[PDB]
């Protein structure tokens, strides 16, 4: 007691009463095992002083519960979650029981928190029926990290006053009702109910823009934006304007800036001389960092350039912490584009020639379109003595690139030849010249000469994911995919486009990216691991099912609602399927036959088409997987109790089903090396329309000298190329920093 | 007399760590103690700069803090700045003219350079979060509590430097300086050297970690995460520094370098102890000074004092000393997420990654093995 | 042209000074920028500038106007900037200088301002930006939908726009940014150029102009307190700060 | 008495470079001389490790060299190893207890650390090009042709350290130790510090560049390419250190930092010049010793001596000394491809307008 006095929420002052705190803790402790209320009370009561706010008491007990999440008592992950739920409800309605759905919607629309159309497209009776669909008890199924992400990132809230307005079930039901708003009134509510049941039960995972903006009056939910910059001042200005406009609206940016001419290149025949790409890269970085991503998180972007660029040695070191402000741009990521020719030059120990893209006519276009023309042009231009060029050793360039990728962990690779031969799009008509921020999206783009120019094309991709840890059979992917596709397709007709070029791209291609989450949990549940190669056939079958059902859903949607407007520009229009253009080396590591009738699907696609140009893309799901308490994407978890750090919290996440599956998990730093993971990634890429956010992980204590060998890095890069891996994401390193402070 | 280069060809695998022949040739192909070689390699791989962490949100989060929390953060930053300014220059003056093996000499110089980087990082944080850092840096040498929490290290350093100069200038024995009797004993010099090393261990292993916990508590509340990343990078090197000092002390206690040092340390099972108890009490006073205007969620006076006792016990067990506090558990287990980076998965597109090594690649490439590779 | 030839007096070439002749060779007379050889004299430059300026004039009075302007310029009575002398009579039409651009409190306005800055620095033109209307840090966006991160990130964007065509990152880009004294971020904006801060909170390659009026001066004289507001939170105060002083005083007091 | 932490809150913007109050807190937001801050930033922006350079072909190239070229290479490596083994520790011991501004202290610490990195790189090269690195490291000390330079270089450091210790122990004046009179003078210690700084400038300005030329001449022959890659970074850091010590000497000579050091510099106009010409002669004799039983395709005694004279002329002009050799262009141009307001306000403004 200590005669302590608390400050109530209404401003009044009351006496301390530990029984109320114990009652709240017992409410949060229902149905949990190996959880002691006494420990939470012990760690919370010591922090109570005179005049402590009750809100701070709630935060204290939540933090004390969250600090107890461990392998011995994982159930605390729920107790720290329900408590955090208890606080959100009180912060949203002043009580535990949420109001009726219709009254909440009307009140939110009055103050402008929700889009007005919700009150126009739905009547009161339909709102009551959707309220009948709602089950708020599902809020007790969240994990602590899930609730923290909901509170800090997704729930509609005032970013200035910190006031929250809604719970998670209202979020889910309103996303479902807002995506299917335009559907026929006969089947609209059945689709709303099915989508709500899919998302609330963690069968389909939605990305941050959708989870945080679909009910909101700001209508932009494309997670990935791809902008191509041309070698022009107008193009640079348009790219900067598009970056500023789209980062502010919940979107990451992938800028292809490999067309900008090198330093010293003549301008207008010699009137001016180029000052280099570094100042324009700084302009892009400041454009990205000027705004936030819809008031949710800081903006991020990735720059792409070919390896044979004349300034590649300067661009490679742009990220490391060993420069000055005049030669470093450390707050943007970079992607190096490489084809077969550079790898062959590395293998044969010959030299790589770097040209300015402006000085080699046709080389840049042939870099991505077709490689015979690129080889011919490259060989021709290497022997031309009138073209400005610089020769470097291929081993030296690759060593510099791998050194920077190891030291910064954020120098990504894109195999441009693989991104075009094994692509849904036709390289001659619509080549792929870049990727997104996280190197999983591969869509055609066209440079813009003005922010309102109609000849340009900005690629937009809206994402979703299948929870592989929630499907008991692959056939369950039949229905879910439909929902997913339908929802995403409806989103395309619901969104607003600040840049007309982005609207052109989105309406012409209608590209969607549907990935997977909980893949490590799926493998552990099936008793397989990444390293030994036992998962090759299972991965083959799973991703064959995923791609087949996504294609079937898009084909049905096209035959019901019309085909994609630019479907003729895709290889699907000519009967070419992903099971046709995959790399043949994949046959040496996977023997699993196809189980679904792809010939009937091919004939159906030829007859009617696909509503969407692309359907599959493996995103990292860094934030969206935390909502369902899932392993992010296809990445093994770092620990049984891992730590997810962000501006919205440091959170302890337990792997799903830790009690009965801890022995079946394979943690990232328990992997012999990268061969098995890269083989799995290649098997996935056989079926996925777009790339995969594939990580390479190295622990230097696994090598005799204590240092990762450059030979191993180059061998892993070549192995990834050999199996058809389009792109490489983060390189993670085990620094070995350990100052453990456990009990004595 | 001390000499930078000594013209006697000694064998450096048989020389003591201290009080031997001064090092002449810096070799790294062979070490009497490989632990210092590993420490140097890890410190070099741990290279970083404060400019690599975006700290724009740190200003906004700091200006929105109540006065009491700003006082706590700025006081911890000021103390850390002053102490690492001291630690930058002190090993090079106190320890360098005494070290007789190249590995220890290189480790001391690398450790001093790391402390200069740490002081620059503390100054960087203060410059970022404060609109006028002159008012903050000027209240460092005159702060009463900061002075009370800092003299028990510079004093030992000064005593060590004083009699090291006396030993290098006069030699062992009794001498007459201005008519006063000055006795230069190598036993007393070894005793002062052990005491100074035990003081530096206490500093880097307890006081800086208390300050680290104070800085990390703010990040635990979703506030000032970039400063937290900087402090975590600092603590990564602080672990290496405390490990190096611990090994330096343990090699002087087992007698593996000098049989006399073992008995000299045995004559310090109360002094060394008393010093650690005094450091713990000084930290208790610092904790009382921090939480005077108010406390913070997750960290108050009682919690920080409990952590002081726990970390004092933990770091006194590691140097062969008795435990002066009740053997308990860690009162703030979340600190373990800031010092162990094995299971930490940060969102790289939102916050910086602190698990990068610089130049940890073997760099050997054999084109013959790569030539036999089918793409 | 023969009339201009008999109007020309080449003896005036002997009225220049050594620094004048060096500048004339460096930036005034047309020349090859590779071989480094010049093609024209000063009198030809002056007479052709006069002829090109008065080209679209009635032919009754065009020749006399050309003669009078040539006499005025060649005698050093009327001086005109270096871009005029380097561009007029030449095929170019970019007679740069300084440009004044106002930036509104909108993302579209910020993008337009940055694009204009980029388009004008590439012509080696000085920039005057009025970014004082950008709302202060912490101001709500779309009624609390987002948290404003302040003027400093946009000032950094403007600075990179100014230095986009600068050799070595930061070399010939010049800009001056203006904001009112009563801006809520004025304390953090005044120190934008000193070295006491980190790169994240410093914009050192752009000059700044503080805008003051009578009320600020009289408050300084009386020793009172100046109140700082976000320009978006005070309806009509920013407009009255320039237009009507009595209205500004009334609104400020209210 | 030297104190690591001086309790007096002095104004570090007006303190002298040396012999003032010992530094207590490090300041990065303000510097009396910004040049040292720029040097620290450049050194941190040039951070490199020897393990980032592939030196696999260096062993094969060294094994195929003739005996006399192998001798030249190994002698150059030994000289560089000894020089940087000295320069690792020497600035941290001789200069640290004398500096009274934080920027100079931080620069000295960073410079010593970079020299340790250089020593590690030399060890890396020696271990990667020679079967056993002992026959080189234990030969460094006993080599007659290197120990004379070792003594001549370490003597200035040792005398400076000894005088600094007497100054910190006894203070200025005449004292009696063991029946002998010791005169501790601040003028004498200032002279010793100036002479030591000039010796350091000569070491990093002249002695290292000759060895750089020997190492780079192999590179121009497409031999020992990894060694050349390492030596390039070492030369960059050397240039940085030379700029730092040149600025130190110039600011001590100008008298704008200490009105007494100007006289000491004026009276060193003969001793400093003698030290520099002695260093130049020592490098010429080292070049003589290098090419005795043969010579190299692109380097010999003559052209290397011309390079020594050129480099010492250029580096002696920079510190205000009379040129000791005839003016001559660089004989080896290829090496150029390898290298104050009072804040007070009264109430009289009320009656202004
Ligand atoms: N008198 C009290 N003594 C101790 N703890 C209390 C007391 N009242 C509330 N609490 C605790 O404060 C936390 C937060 O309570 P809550 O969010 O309901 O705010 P409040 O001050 O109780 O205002 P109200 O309930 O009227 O809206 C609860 O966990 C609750 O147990
Ligand atoms: N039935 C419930 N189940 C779970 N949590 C609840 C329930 N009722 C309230 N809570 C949560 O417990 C906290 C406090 O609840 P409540 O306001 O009813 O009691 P109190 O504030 O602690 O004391 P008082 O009745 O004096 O206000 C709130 O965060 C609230 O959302
Ligand atoms: N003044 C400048 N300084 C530095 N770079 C410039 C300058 N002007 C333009 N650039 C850059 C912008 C583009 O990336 C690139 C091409 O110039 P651009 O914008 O296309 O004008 P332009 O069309 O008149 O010249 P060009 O015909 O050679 O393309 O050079
Ligand atoms: N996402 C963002 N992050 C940070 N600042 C932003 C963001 N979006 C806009 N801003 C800045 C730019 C302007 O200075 C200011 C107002 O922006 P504005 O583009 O006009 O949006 P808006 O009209 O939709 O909302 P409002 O009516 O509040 O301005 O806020
Ligand atoms: N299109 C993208 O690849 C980039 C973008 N993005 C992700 C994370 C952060 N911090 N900023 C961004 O702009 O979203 C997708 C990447 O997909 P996910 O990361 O898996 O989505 P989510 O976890 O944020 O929900
Ligand atoms: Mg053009
Ligand atoms: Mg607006």
């Amino acid at each position: 007691n200590q005669n302590l006095l608390v400050t109530k929420r209404d401003g009044s002052t009351e006496r301390i009463n530990l029984d109320k705190i114990h009652r709240v803790l017992d409410w949060a402790a229902e149905g949990l095992h190996n959880v002691s209320i006494s420990q939470v009370e012990l760690r919370s009561h010591i922090q109570f002083y005179d005049g402590i706010k009750t809100s701070d008491i709630h935060e204290t007990i939540i933090k004390a519960a969250a600090d107890l999440i461990s392998r011995d008592a994982p159930d605390y992950q729920y107790l720290a979650a329900r408590l955090a739920i208890f606080h959100l409800r009180k912060k949203a309605y002043g009580q535990f029981e949420p109001p009726a759905l219709y009254d909440h919607v009307v009140k939110m629309v009055e103050m402008g928190k929700y889009d007005n159309h919700l009150l126009e497209d739905y009547t009161e009776e339909e709102f009551k029926q959707m309220d009948t669909f709602i089950d708020h008890d599902r809020d007790m199924t969240f994990s602590y990290a899930a609730v923290k992400q909901l509170e800090g990132k997704y729930l509609v809230q005032n970013r200035v006053t910190g006031e929250i307005y809604e719970s998670a079930q209202f979020l889910y039901i309103l996303v479902a009702a807002c995506l299917f708003s335009n559907y026929p009134r006969e089947t609209r509510l059945q689709y709303v109910k099915r989508f709500y049941d899919a998302v609330s039960t963690f069968k389909i995972s939605l990305p941050t823009p959708i989870m945080s903006g679909v009910r909101t009056p700001t209508r932009q939910f494309s997670s990935c934006v791809l902008i191509e910059c041309g070698d022009s001042l107008d193009s640079i200005n348009a790219t900067s304007s598009a970056i500023v406009k789209y980062v502010s609206q919940r979107a990451g940016i992938g800028i292809n800036a490999g067309r900008i001419r090198a330093l010293g290149s003549p301008i207008r025949g010699g009137e001016a001389f180029h000052t280099g790409c570094i100042p324009f890269y700084k302009h892009f970085q400041t454009a990205v960092k000027s705004c936030s991503q819809g008031g949710v998180r800081g903006g991020a972007a990735t720059l792409f350039y070919p390896m044979w660029h004349l300034e590649v040695e300067s661009l490679l070191v742009l990220k490391n912490n060993r420069g000055v402000e005049g030669n470093r741009v450390r707050h943007m990521d970079y992607g190096v584009q490489i084809n077969k020719l550079m790898y062959t030059r590395l293998l044969k120990g010959e030299d790589i020639t770097l040209f300015s893209p402006s000085d080699v006519p046709g080389l840049y276009d042939a870099f991505f379109a077709d490689q015979e023309e690129f080889e011919r042009l490259y060989t021709k231009y290497e022997k031309d003595d009138s073209i400005r060029k610089q020769r470097v050793k291929a081993v030296e360039l690759f060593s510099l690139m791998m050194q920077e990728r190891a030291s910064t962990g954020r120098i990504y690779i894109q195999n441009v030849d693989h991104c075009n031969t094994h692509s849904p799009f036709d390289p001659a008509i619509a080549p792929v010249r870049q990727s997104n921020l996280c190197l999983e999206i591969a869509l055609p783009t066209k440079p813009l000469n003005d922010v309102n120019d109609e000849n340009g094309e900005i690629a937009l991709c809206t994402l979703s994911a299948f929870n592989l840890g929630a499907i008991n059979n692959l056939d369950e992917l039949e229905e879910l995919a439909i929902l997913a596709v339908r929802a995403l397709d409806a989103l395309l007709d619901y969104q607003d486009y600040p840049i007309p070029a982005a609207k052109r791209g989105a309406m012409g291609r209608r590209t969607l990216g549907i990935g997977v989450i909980n893949f490590a949990y799926y493998l552990a549940k099936h008793g397989k691991r990444y390293s030994d190669g036992s998962a090759n056939n299972l991965t083959h079958k799973t991703f064959e099912a995923i791609q087949y059902y996504l294609l079937k859903a898009s084909n049905e949607l096209a035959k019901e609602q019309g085909a994609c407007p630019w479907f003729n520009e895709t290889t699907y229009a000519k009967g070419i399927l992903p099971i046709d253009t995959y790399k043949k080396d994949l046959d040496t590591i996977a023997n699993e036959p196809l189980h679904y009738d792809w010939e009937a699907l091919r004939e159906s696609i030829k007859t009617h088409g696909l509503r969407n140009s692309t359907l599959s893309a493996l995103m990292p799901s860094e934030t969206s997987s935390q909502i369902s308490n899932a392993t992010n994407g296809i990445e093994p978890p770092r620990g049984y109790v891992s730590i997810k750090a962000s501006k919205d919290g440091i959170l302890r996440q337990v792997v799903p089903d830790y009690e009965h599956l801890h022995d079946a998990y394979e943690l990232l730093w328990e992997m012999p090396g990268n061969d098995g993971y890269l083989q799995l990634v290649g098997i996935m890429q056989k079926f996925i329309d777009q790339s995969i956010s594939a990580n390479t992980n190295y622990d230097p204590s696994r090598f005799p000298s204590g240092k990762v060998p450059m030979q191993q890095l180059l061998k892993d890069l070549l192995t990834a190329y050999k199996f058809g891996v389009k792109t490489l994401y983060y390189q993670n390193t085990r620094d070995g920093a350990e100052d453990a402070q456990d009990d004595l | 007399a001390y000499t930078t280069f000594s013209q006697t060809k000694n064998d450096q695998l048989k020389e003591p760590m201290f009080f031997g022949q001064p090092v002449n040739v810096a070799r790294y192909d062979q070490q009497k103690y490989d632990i210092f070689e590993k420490l140097i390699e890890k410190q070099l791989s741990f290279f970083w700069r404060p400019e690599e962490v975006d700290v724009s949100r740190d200003r906004i989060d700091y200006q929105a803090l109540p006065e009491h929390e700003k006082h706590i953060f700025i006081s911890n930053l000021k103390y850390q700045t002053l102490l690492d300014s001291i630690q930058g220059r002190s090993p090079n003056v106190a320890l360098l003219p005494l070290i007789s093996i190249p590995e220890l000499e290189t480790w001391v110089e690398t450790w001093a350079f790391s402390e200069t980087i740490h002081s620059r990082s503390y100054t960087h944080i203060i410059r970022n979060i404060v609109n006028d850092p002159s008012v903050v840096f000027d209240d460092i040498v005159t702060n009463e509590q900061i002075q009370k929490r800092a003299e028990g290290i510079s004093s030992y350093y000064d005593e060590l430097i004083e009699m090291t100069s006396y030993w290098h200038l006069l030699g062992e024995g009794t001498h007459t300086v201005n008519g006063k009797t000055v006795t230069v004993s190598l036993r007393e010099l070894k005793k002062k050297l052990y005491l100074c090393l035990m003081s530096v261990n206490a500093l880097e292993a307890i006081r800086f970690y208390v300050s680290f916990a104070c800085s990390f508590a703010f990040a635990e509340r979703e506030l000032m995460e970039g400063n937290a990343k900087i402090i975590r990078l600092i603590a990564r090197d602080e672990a290496l520094h405390l490990t190096g000092t611990q090994h330096m002390l343990n090699l002087l206690r087992s007698g593996a370098d000098d049989p006399e040092m073992a008995e000299i340390a045995e004559e310090c099972k109360q002094e060394c102890y008393d010093l650690f108890v005094q450091a713990a009490q000084q930290e208790k006073d610092w904790a009382d000074y921090l939480f005077r205007d108010g406390s913070m969620i997750g960290l108050n006076k009682d919690i920080l004092c409990q952590y002081v006792e726990y970390i004092t016990n933990i770091r006194m067990q590691a140097v062969g000393l008795d435990l002066p506090f009740q053997t308990r558990s860690n009162p703030i287990p979340w600190i373990n997420t800031w010092l162990v980076s094995d299971n930490v998965q940060v969102a790289p597109q939102e916050v910086e990654v602190s698990s990068y090594l610089v130049g940890q690649i073997d760099s050997e490439v054999d084109t013959d093995d790569l030539s036999n590779f089918q793409l």
